[PDB]
RNA sequence: GUUGGUUCUAUUUCUAGGACCUGAUUAAUAGGGACGGUCGGGGGCAUCAGUAUUCAAUUGUCAGAGGUGAAAUUCUUGGAUUUAUUGAAGACUAACUACUGCGAAAGCAUUUGCCAAGGACGUUUUCAUUAAUCAAGAACGUAGGGAUCGGGUGGUGUUUUUUUA
């Protein structure tokens, strides 16, 4: 519409496209995940593009989509 | 033809969560390139599992560079690589049947492909001239 | 019988709506950890045996 | 920043100094490359299907039947046209089909499988100007708005379901 073209509103900046700001930043973000196996930490990606193996309990952890890898049915995660 | 692009971040003191080492992280690299990995498949797996950000911005140097630092570099570069095996398979094709002649287009698209960054490396001289498509 | 499985019904879909509730309302752990749940999953025994079944 | 030899150590512990046996900005809403889930009447090969059309066979019934503006002409009692049951042949993919999709263009619609390719999106992956434009040559014949397709993110109601993926 008509927007302040320095430092705008948080709410539109979290709401444009990520290349399209005034300076560009990343929208993945890292997560600790806990494999049910045995219960130790280990860290993944959010587009995560490939099967993590959390090689202590070597199960599976997230498989890849084409954006946001789901995790698998049995994990728990913190945002970090 | 549009964007479609990662958007690296701001900081280069990165990034306060990473509890690991920065001699853990040269010994996953070296130790996915010996098992044969190449340079972008070491940055995708330690950035997913044994999560870093990027090696460029947690050590010191970039991994085309630990890489002849730790005497384990490709004797051609990643991208002219995968392009002549590309080119080798669709030749491959092409010569089982004959008559694709959208895969002729393509192979010359990949062929002039070949010879723009073949002729910017042998400027450069990563890899030495009289090089002519293997 | 139709009393009795009346009532054992009457049950079943009493513990079993509870039981689904409590996996998907919301579970944080100890610390910050919320567990990853299936859209339309019944039961913490069922995703427990399931990552038993994939060791 | 991979061998051999010298001397100094007290209650074999455990020790100190020589030689000799691969370089340095950022990572563009410039670029090409990898990867992930995809997407398309995009392409090539192989395969499957359809009912038409043509032809053949088996019948059944009887003076007409294609064709025409009329006519003419054509065939018909050696039964045609029509009817029923099959079989062969190659061609083609109707309705679905749209102001929808894909391809550099011409063009591109049956199923399944294989072969590779391509787009866009995603990405805190990598390289570092690799770009642009045509001689020559090569292969092919003004802003705004409402939708909609492809991908992604988030929301939280219904279709959905539940320990097989
Ligand atoms: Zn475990």
């Amino acid at each position: 519409l008509v927007q302040d073209l320095l430092h705008p509103t948080a709410a539109s900046e979290a709401r444009k496209h990520k290349l399209k700001t005034l300076v560009q930043g990343p929208r993945s973000y890292f997560l600790d995940v806990k494999c049910p196996g045995c219960l130790n930490i280990t860290t993944v990606f959010s587009h995560a593009q490939t099967a993590v193996t959390c090689e202590s309990c070597s199960t599976i952890l997230c498989t890849p989509t084409g954006g946001k890898a789901k995790l698998s049915e049995g994990t728990s995660f913190r945002r970090k | 033809k549009g964007i479609s692009s990662s958007a690296i971040p701001y900081s280069r003191n990165a990034p306060a969560w990473f509890k690991l080492s920065s001699e853990s992280v040269i010994e996953q690299i070296v130790k996915y390139a010996r098992k044969g990995l190449t340079p972008s498949q070491i940055g995708v797996l330690l950035r997913d599992a044994h999560g870093v950000t990027q090696a460029r911005v947690i050590t010191g140097n970039k991994i085309m560079r630990i890489l002849k630092s730790n005497g384990l570099a490709p004797e051609i570069p990643e991208d002219l690589y995968y392009l002549i095996k590309k080119a080798v398979s669709v030749r491959k094709h092409l010569e089982r049947n004959r008559k694709d002649k959208d895969a002729k287009f393509r192979l010359i698209l990949i062929e002039s492909r070949i010879h723009r960054l073949a002729r910017y490396y042998r400027t450069v001289a990563v890899l030495p001239p009289n090089w002519k498509y293997e | 019988l139709k009393e009795d499985i009346h009532t054992h019904m009457a049950i079943f879909e009493q513990r079993e709506a509870q039981a689904q509730e409590d996996v998907q309302s919301s579970i944080v752990d100890e610390d910050g950890f919320t567990l990853v749940v299936g859209k339309n999953t019944k039961s913490l025994n069922s995703i427990r045996k399931k990552i038993l079944n994939k060791n």
